[PDB]
RNA sequence: CAUUGGUGAGCAGCGAAGGAUUUGGUGGAUUACUAGCUAAUAGCAAUCUAUUUCAAAGAAUUCAAACUUGGGGGAAUGCCUUGUUGA
């Protein structure tokens, strides 16, 4: 028998992003 | 590990290795289950009748008695299966002989919370009054009543030493009782959503379940005022007791939570499934191998089953 | 999914964790040398005596095993179980054992490596944890009785599903089933990443490196129909043969010639790929016996392709490099070989490059043509370049003697190219 | 052009058009916004449901999209909408006449860039405020500074610096001051598409020649470069799972994956979107997850995943090639002929010039599926004659469906463009039926109909012949011969007794069908293009070539109403569910609403795009139109 | 007659996500979950079909139209269902049913 | 953030050989042996029976 | 040493403790306001914690005949069979034919 | 002579760079589409902790509670119920 290629059920794990909305600071 | 679905799973897994002993699909609803005397004989709490199953999934007994069972517990030095359902009554079934020992009228209504005392083998019911009631199969009155919290009692747990109790009423409250002298140590007031479940570790670590949360405290069970568990220290105050370890699930509502006995995890049972959260300080690291073996062959078990 | 699918997934992650005594008496009982009853009754302390006594013999055969007695085969490395250690520390136990099975794989017929790896089998659980680098190091010994033992232990990975009928079988796994392994497009991507790992340590041995190509030839052979299958195959095979030519070893370079010549006859590659391959063959060509094999590639590579620009002049960086490693006298001794391979389509690209680049040695360009019977279009395509050269080059009497060779044979061919370009009387007037 | 009866509900069957979709993150879940022309959509990324469509159509096409967590920033012609749940909660108008090409969000700022090389900055009026509203300043780029603006990017950890990429080079603007803090060097190629990187200080670049250029901003240099043969790079994305992967999306339909650690390609996807409609317009690895989302211009949107590696110890070398996961589909081409499937208005068949019929859903928009075209293996045993490189069926110009016996044999008969036969389709199994229906006189099929019992299949050849095939076996029963020109519409009454037909010779023949006798024969003036019968009342309407609808009673065998008022060819029409209206659409770009008692139009709708088909629901609620441009189906809510 | 998942005989095709490896997810008794006592008490006799009370089924009610008659007057007909007696009619007359139009 | 958890190590508590008997580690904490008086009563009550 | 310097990136002074998310950037409990050069330094190191640095950015940069001549031309082509030639020689075993 | 029985050789016929049977895995449906999380009039989504506490409100059968028991007969000892002795 050849290599049993079977697709597995894919669940979206949680992740995180660097927020661009913190990259702005107020005027001095 | 034993798990029960609210709809139909009952799975008596071996847990470390990947073997599976019995998987029963029951089309009746099921509330709770415990292993009675080994890994081999367990006892689910069905729609109406507490059954007694075997390691293969066989039925061994349809208990005519125990006619409601929401909360189900075993205590292992008496071979004495205990139930307290939505009927008020409290029944103890000596599962070696099969002879029901003692049927006890609780008088307080449907049992909202039950958990054994390991040091003492008395048991603690919890009612809609908020009166945690100590019981014993000899006397038909409760041994001692304890107004723990207002409203009903969501869950209770008792320290392995027997000294300490933790109740969680549905009045957004939580009590820490001292069972040797029947005096509450200190009372967590106004935790933001009422703790549905607690459990005590073996080292003495406290657990709490707001429902999607799991919160842990270290040295909560002591007697000083500094041991009073708190959600946060203002200014990093050392006398105030921050929570030890917290975890929150995404969209779940947990049902019970029990520590694994001789490792340091806690088994959390939520609506989608099961996680074990890894807790370092939880379990006791060095057991006593005459009493309870994590490492136990077939021959070492069935000789200790007779003993 | 179901329950028993997820709950058997926990079993794979704890395949080595000895929990009950019966779980230990199944894991510890399997090994390379001792049978199933006498294996379970002996300590690690017993096995470490036989290993460290054997490993000092392997250190005498070559000194490379001396380092592993400091780390893996040391006396302090009896107490360490894999399962107790962190995730970073396990990858170092893998990268020691992965470095071990490279050096072990060469001396594998010998008795001391069988007693040496067995402690690294039975203490370090390599027959469960890392059985790819265990099997890929020992994939060339399929006929031997030692690989039949190696099959009788290993839970086979999902990529080696071709051998799964030969586990605990009587007869050894046959030669075609080894090809059904290499026919998969994923199993090759191991055997690239095994080999490019194996070349970097410069321990690739002769019997191993044959069995690589003797499978890599057949994978081209079994896929000679499906032109789609070959199209996705050479990012795997030619990237080996690119890195297999970068080796210092003369023995690795001849293996690259076997795969290149076989693939080039099976699929007509582009002109730019063949000129790319011809540089890398030229660039690292040092030893004697690698040169003879290398010349029969370019002899054969130039005949595989056919199209427009088939007989083009070689590029500048290519040609002087070919003159650097191959001599113009040595190419003549090559043509006088009584093997006499088909050197036909390459030399007419070689001769034209002489006519444009170097031009100093056209005595050779006569003697090249006496030794090889050329093709019909090739001689016309040569003579066009020389007549271009006849006008441009400051006129020379040896160039006249070249056309005298073509006044001897194919006179009308000389005329028809002159009647295509220029005049008939003007060429004889030019000389 | 405000109608009194109808009002538009939404357009059904469109997913994307070519404008790059932009993803937003809620918590741990992901939503994809796309656009459809003047009205954008929102898809979940966990099951690709439709979550939100905008409440009003925009006055022009949405040119660029972006989305920060709850708020979808949509940018049509002169203005930028800041939308929540598809509701316009704040309209932000840019003070030029130029059209906005690209848009960007970071921090307190919004950054919109018009086409005439000018960048507008909009500040949050307060840090409590969620959408930026106040006009801060106008940044310009003269052509001596750089080329035309390719895109606007804001890289990670730059205080108010805005990486403006141009066709020539790369800029940086400190939007608090307004000053060019850094300009890059000039690139030899025309830049087409830029994208940031999960590493620090690196934006990725895409040229018209096949070259991806990694570019540092702290060093201002090119770190890595990747050459691609013969491709115009249109989209870039990085996998943030922890494994280094670059996805290059061409404009020739190819999607190409690289492994920057191993310096190799992994697997190249071929034709995941059509080359002609634009190729891969946008592709994006979802954050920290092995899911890339590809959306071309050919009205589709697909997700591809990486399976875990088959190797135990190797891992990152043996990489599984990508794998098809869920997708949504629409017509790439405008629809030729549609119909409704059932009485509760729950499915619509739509056949287009893409050659692929679709059973769209008015009810739930994730329920729409292409009807399969996979021929049943014959009962007879001899093999099917067809080209081995399977091509789709020729486009469908006439469809008929009677829903009475569904799930037991075929109930959909379609006539393809320029084929002497006309195939059948099962509705429930979503598949081409096993029978094909021939005309037996070598004429093209111009009109088909089915009996209400669902047993007989009518075929109107273009040489007069009306063959009536049965629907169990596909067997021939009866062949009617009255017309001599092309038959252009058949029907059978509700009682299965009388049968009509209409030809281009003007003859409207009235058949009996129980007996095979010709009941009578009526001749009008003009040739007759189409017929819509109404089986509840035995009235049917014709479309003539003298631009008038003639309504003829089927029992009394005479013209009852004749409707004048059109001024060009009548495309299609349909009765109301109760026979009280006829809505006809014509090449005068109008859609009128005829009233059969009083004999006149009561509503005239001037639509700029000409309407090809108009079909009522069998229920009295929806009106569906298909136009000439555009891909989807406009659905009209009935005020009546 | 009716489109109810609550009644049994409605759907030609059940959903597939209800089918768990041991059995449909509708046949599972939800009766013990209920808060009151009076809901939890299953007194359904074993094979009682079309019996006395609706509690004694332990099934969802079947869809059946038992007896049908036309009206005497006005094109109506009443069909006696499980849900209750239906009445169909034509008292709307929102319909263009012409006769002999010139 | 120093983390230590309970590690059983599986090699001490389950023997390597097959012939070696299982070692049986004991903890004399009275918290884990709960019923002091009751057990030794019913060991003597079995002793007289 | 960078290729550019922003002058007013030093003058800017940001309060940390306002937003719920940025309060992980502070080193000690006493600090509340950090200038823009140190704020953007700390904000890079948290951006390390979300996306670790892969191997290709830092250690690697692109900046007789060579040895890599076969690897490079394999990178620059995607289709390897000589179909572009119009060879006028017929390929064996695969015959392009179209029935009319 | 008939097969409405099994195997197996052939032909007509259908026949676009192949055809047929069987099956593993995943996806989209299987009712009608208004986004994830929490302590929820708001915040997160890189995180709720060195604001998570105080205050307020909050205690009925003066201690209702097996609507849940397969049927006969019993119940010493229990338990329940009532009566009583004694402090």
């Amino acid at each position: 028998p050849k290599v049993v290629r079977e697709a597995k059920k894919v669940e979206m794990t949680e992740a995180r992003a660097y927020n661009a909305d913190a990259d702005t600071a107020k005027a001095a | 590990l034993l798990i029960t679905g609210r709809k139909g799973h009952v799975a008596s897994m071996d847990w470390r290795k990947g073997q599976l002993r019995a998987e029963l699909f029951l089309n009746e609803t099921c509330h709770s289950a415990t292993y009675l005397q080994n890994e081999q004989y367990f006892a689910v709490a069905q729609k109406k009748y507490t059954f007694i199953y075997d390691h293969e999934g066989t039925e061994l007994h349809r208990l005519k008695q125990h006619i409601e069972a929401r909360h189900l517990d075993f205590l292992p030095y008496h071979y004495l299966l205990v139930t307290a359902g939505e009927t008020g009554w409290l029944k103890y079934h000596d599962v070696s002989t099969g002879q029901l020992v003692s049927e006890l009228r609780t008088k307080a209504g449907p049992t909202m919370a039950m958990a054994q005392n390991p040091w003492n083998a008395v048991m603690h019911l919890g009612h809609s009054n908020g009166t945690v009631s100590l019981w014993s199969p000899s006397m038909p009155e409760p041994l001692v009543k304890l107004l723990s919290a207002r409203g009903p009692v969501n869950s209770i747990a008792i320290d392995r030493s027997g000294y300490y109790m933790a109740t969680t009423g549905a009045d957004r409250s939580m009590k820490i009782w001292d069972i040797r002298n029947f005096k509450q140590l200190h009372s967590v007031e106004s935790l933001p959503t009422p703790g549905t479940n607690v459990s005590i570790s073996d080292t003495g670590l406290l657990a709490l379940s707001r429902g999607p949360h799991v919160t842990l405290w270290k040295d909560a069970l002591k007697l000083s005022g500094d041991s009073k568990p708190c959600f946060g220290s203002m200014g990093g105050n050392p006398h105030r007791n921050t929570p030890y370890m917290s975890h929150l699930f995404a969209g779940n509502k947990v049902e019970n939570l029990g520590f694994v006995p001789f490792e340091d995890l806690l088994g959390v049972g939520h609506q989608t499934g099961i996680t074990n959260l890894i807790v370092p300080g939880a379990g006791e690291a060095n057991y006593d191998a005459l009493e309870l073996n994590p490492f136990e062959t077939k021959k070492q078990r069935q000789e200790q089953e007779v003993r | 999914s179901s329950l028993s699918d997820q709950l058997a997934q926990v079993a794979s992650n704890n395949a080595t964790v000895a929990l009950d005594r019966k779980r230990r008496q199944k894991l510890h009982s399997a090994s390379l040398i001792y049978n199933s009853k006498t294996a379970a009754t002996q300590d690690y302390d017993f096995i470490f005596e036989n290993a460290s006594k054997a490993l000092e013999e392997l250190s005498q055969i070559e000194p490379k095993f001396a380092i592993f007695s400091r780390t893996l085969f040391s006396e302090s490395s009896i107490s360490l179980d894999r399962n107790v250690q962190t995730k970073e520390e396990i990858k170092d136990l893998d990268n020691a054992i992965n470095a071990y099975l490279l050096l072990a794989s060469s001396k594998w017929y010998l008795a001391p490596t069988l007693h040496a790896t067995e402690w690294l089998v039975r203490r370090f659980q390599i027959h469960v944890k890392n059985t790819e680098m265990l099997l890929l190091s020992t994939l060339n010994y399929y006929q031997t009785p030692v690989f039949k033992r190696i099959l009788s232990i290993i839970k086979l990975p999902p990529l080696f599903n071709c051998l799964s009928n030969f586990v605990r079988s009587e007869k050894p796994p046959t030669a075609l089933t080894m090809i059904k392994l290499f026919n998969d497009m994923d199993f090759l991507k191991l055997y690239t990443s095994y080999l490019d790992q194996c070349i970097k340590h410069n321990a690739t041995y002769t019997n191993q490196l044959l069995f690589t190509t003797c499978c890599f030839i057949n994978v081209v052979a079994f896929n000679s129909n499906n032109d789609e299958k070959l199209n996705q195959l050479v990012p795997i095979l030619l990237e080996i043969s690119a890195k297999l030519l970068a080796s210092k070893s003369k023995d690795c370079q001849i293996a690259a010639h076997t795969i290149l010549v076989v693939f080039a006859t099976a699929l007509p590659l582009k002109k730019t790929i063949i000129l790319a391959a011809m540089e890398t063959i030229l660039s690292n060509l040092d030893a004697k016996e690698a040169k003879h094999s290398a010349l029969l590639t370019i002899c054969k590579l130039f005949q595989t392709l056919k199209g427009q620009g088939n007989v083009d002049q070689l590029p500048s960086k290519i040609f002087k490099l070919f003159d650097s490693k191959f001599d113009t006298v040595s190419i003549l001794t090559f043509l006088d070989k009584e093997d006499k391979p088909v050197c036909d389509k390459f030399i007419t690209s070689y001769t034209r490059s002489i006519a444009r680049y170097d031009r100093s040695k056209l005595n050779i360009i006569l003697s090249l043509l006496k030794k090889i019977r050329l093709e019909r279009y090739e001689v016309r395509l040569i003579i066009t370049d020389l007549i271009y050269l006849s006008e441009i080059l400051e006129d020379k009497s040896q160039l006249v003697e070249l056309f005298e060779y073509f006044i001897s044979i194919n006179e009308d061919l000389v005329l028809k190219c002159l009647k295509s370009l220029g005049l008939t009387g003007x060429x004889x007037x030019x000389x | 052009k405000n109608s009194k009866i109808f009002s538009p509900f939404r357009i059904i069957g469109n997913v994307s058009n070519g404008v790059p979709f932009a993803t937003g993150t809620l918590g741990s879940t992901f939503y994809i916004v796309t656009c459809v022309g003047k009205t954008f959509q929102i898809y979940d990324a966990n099951t690709l449901h439709l979550l939100f469509v905008s409440e009003k159509e925009t006055p022009s096409s949405i040119v660029a999209l972006s989305a920060h967590f709850h708020y979808v920033y949509a940018a049509y012609e002169n203005k930028v909408g800041i939308y929540k749940r598809g509701i316009e909660e704040h309209l932000l108008e840019l003070e030029t006449d130029a059209n906005v090409e690209h848009l960007c969000i970071f921090g307190d700022y919004l950054c919109a860039s018009t086409d005439d090389n000018s960048i507008f900055i909009y500040k949050k009026s307060d840090p409590q405020d969620k959408y930026p509203s106040e006009f801060y300043t106008k940044l310009t780029v003269t052509e001596i500074q750089g080329g035309e603006i390719v895109s606007l990017q804001h890289l990670a950890t730059y205080l108010n610096k805005l990486t403006v990429v141009t066709k020539s080079n790369v800029l940086l603007f400190n939007v608090r001051t307004g000053k060019l803090v850094f300009t890059s060097n000039e690139f030899p190629d025309q830049i087409t598409t830029a994208e940031p990187a999960p590493v620090l200080d690196i934006i990725a670049l895409g040229t018209v020649t096949g070259e991806v250029i990694m570019f540092n901003m702290r060093k201002g240099k090119r770190i890595r470069t990747i050459k691609i043969p013969q491709s115009r790079i249109s989209s870039l994305s990085f996998r943030t799972d922890g494994s280094s992967h670059l996805s290059v999306g061409t404009s020739s339909g190819d999607l190409i994956f690289y492994d920057l650690d191993r310096r190799s390609r992994i697997h190249v996807l071929k034709n995941i979107h059509r080359e002609s409609y634009g190729g891969v317009t946008q592709a994006t690895f979802l954050n920290g997850q092995p899911i890339i989302v590809t959306s071309g211009g050919d009205n589709s949107l697909k997700e591809y995943v990486f399976d875990p590696s088959l190797s135990q110890g190797s891992g990152d070398v043996v990489v599984q090639p990508p794998r098809y996961l869920r997708s949504r589909g629409g017509h790439s081409q405008p629809p030729s002929y549609i119909a409704f499937a059932d009485s509760q208005s729950h499915f619509m068949l739509s056949a287009s010039k893409d050659r692929s019929l679709w059973s769209f859903s008015l009810r739930k928009d994730a329920q729409s599926q292409e009807m399969s075209q996979r021929l049943h293996k014959k009962q007879d045993g001899g093999r099917v004659g067809g080209s081995t490189i399977k091509s789709k069926f020729p486009e469908i110009v006439a469809l008929a469906i009677e829903n009475a016996r569904i799930g037991e044999w075929e109930n959909i008969i379609t006539a393809h463009k320029d084929e002497k036969f006309a195939r059948t389709w099962d509705m429930r199994n979503k598949r081409v039926g096993r029978w094909t229906f021939d005309t037996t006189d070598d004429g093209f099929v111009k009109s088909v109909a089915m009996s209400q019992c669902g047993n007989f299949g009518f075929i109107g050849s273009s040489n007069g012949s009306i063959t009536i095939y049965n629907m169990q076996s596909g067997i021939l029963r009866k062949k009617y011969k009255l017309h001599k020109r092309a038959v252009t519409g058949i029907s059978l009454d509700g009682m299965n007794r009388k049968m009509v037909s209409c030809g281009l010779d003007g003859i409207v023949g009235f058949y009996d069908f129980n007996k095979s006798t010709l009941l009578g024969k009526l001749k009008l003036d003009a040739p007759i293009t189409a017929m819509v019968y109404h089986r509840s009342s035995d009235l049917f309407a014709l479309a003539l070539d003298d631009l008038s609808i003639v309504v003829i009673d089927a029992v009394t065998q005479r013209v009852v109403r004749q409707l004048w008022g059109h001024s060009n060819r009548i495309t299609a029409f349909d009765f109301s569910p109760e026979g009280r209206w006829i809505v006809s659409a014509s090449l005068d770009s109008t859609i009128r609403t005829w009233d059969l008692p009083t004999g006149g139009c009561i509503d005239g709708i001037i639509v700029d795009n000409v309407a090809t088909n108009v079909k009522f629901s069998p229920n009295g609620d929806l009106l569906a139109t298909t136009h000439v441009t555009g891909n989807g189906i406009c659905i009209w809510t009935n005020r009546a | 007659v009716s489109r109810n998942m609550a009644l049994n005989g409605t759907l030609e095709f059940l959903n597939s996500k209800k089918m768990t490896e041991a059995g449909s997810l509708d046949l599972i008794d939800d009766a013990g979950e209920n808060s009151d006592l009076e809901d939890r008490i299953d007194n359904s006799l074993p094979g009682s079909q079309r019996g006395g009370d609706l509690s004694t089924r332990k099934m969802r009610p079947e869809v059946r139209v038992t007896s049908v008659q036309f009206s005497p007057t006005a094109n109506a007909f009443a069909a006696a269902s499980t849900e209750g007696l239906l009445i169909y009619s034509t008292n709307d007359t929102i319909l263009f049913d012409p006769f002999d139009l010139d | 953030m120093k983390i230590k958890t309970i590690k059983r190590s599986a090699d001490d508590y389950v023997p390597v050989k097959s012939t070696q008997e299982s070692q049986m580690p004991r903890n004399l904490n009275p918290e884990l042996h709960p019923f002091e008086r009751a057990r030794e009563y019913t060991k003597a009550l079995n002793a007289t029976k | 040493e960078a290729a550019w310097i922003d002058s007013d990136d030093e003058k800017i002074k940001v309060p940390i403790l306002v937003t719920n998310k940025t309060k992980k950037l502070r080193t000690s409990y006493n600090e509340s306001k950090i200038n823009g050069v140190h704020y953007i330094n700390r904000l890079r190191s948290q951006f390390e914690k979300i996306y670790p640095r892969p191997k290709w950015v830092d250690d690697e940069s692109d900046s007789n005949g060579d040895i890599n001549a076969l690897t490079k031309i394999l990178s620059t082509t995607y289709n390897y069979k000589d179909t572009l030639s119009n060879s006028k020689l017929l390929p064996p075993k695969k015959l392009d034919i179209v029935r009319l």
